[PDB]
């Protein structure tokens, strides 16, 4: 099957690179587009420069 | 009849028996999972 990209509820568009999946030990290569909600990464999975992790909230919280 | 009075009705200590205090009652707390629906991870050793 196909599988969507992760932003942990932080984007509606994403892109892909094979080498990510290739070098992932054949596991994953999805990556956000407009990786929103003060998040960042291929999974919109970390707070960008200036911010930190609201540890109280889950990995996909809007804040 | 009445344990508050002795064999000859002499006034003696009558006491509620020993019971758990917290049984079937309400408690106000600070917070709880599920609002918003939340996750939680559990590790197990082997």
């Amino acid at each position: 099957e196909c599988v969507a990209c992760n932003c942990n509820l932080h984007a509606r568009r994403c892109r892909f690179n094979m080498e990510l999946y290739k070098l992932s030990g054949r596991k994953s290569g999805g990556v956000c587009l407009n990786c929103r909600h003060n998040t960042a990464g291929r999974h919109c999975h970390y707070c960008k420069e200036g911010f930190y992790r609201d540890l109280s909230k889950p990995i996909s919280h809007r804040k | 009849p009445d344990p508050c009075y002795d064999e000859h009705g002499l006034p003696r200590r009558c006491i509620p028996d020993f019971v758990n205090s917290a049984f079937g009652k309400e408690v106000k707390v600070s917070s709880t999972c599920g609002k918003p629906p939340s996750r939680y991870c559990v590790v197990t050793e082997k």
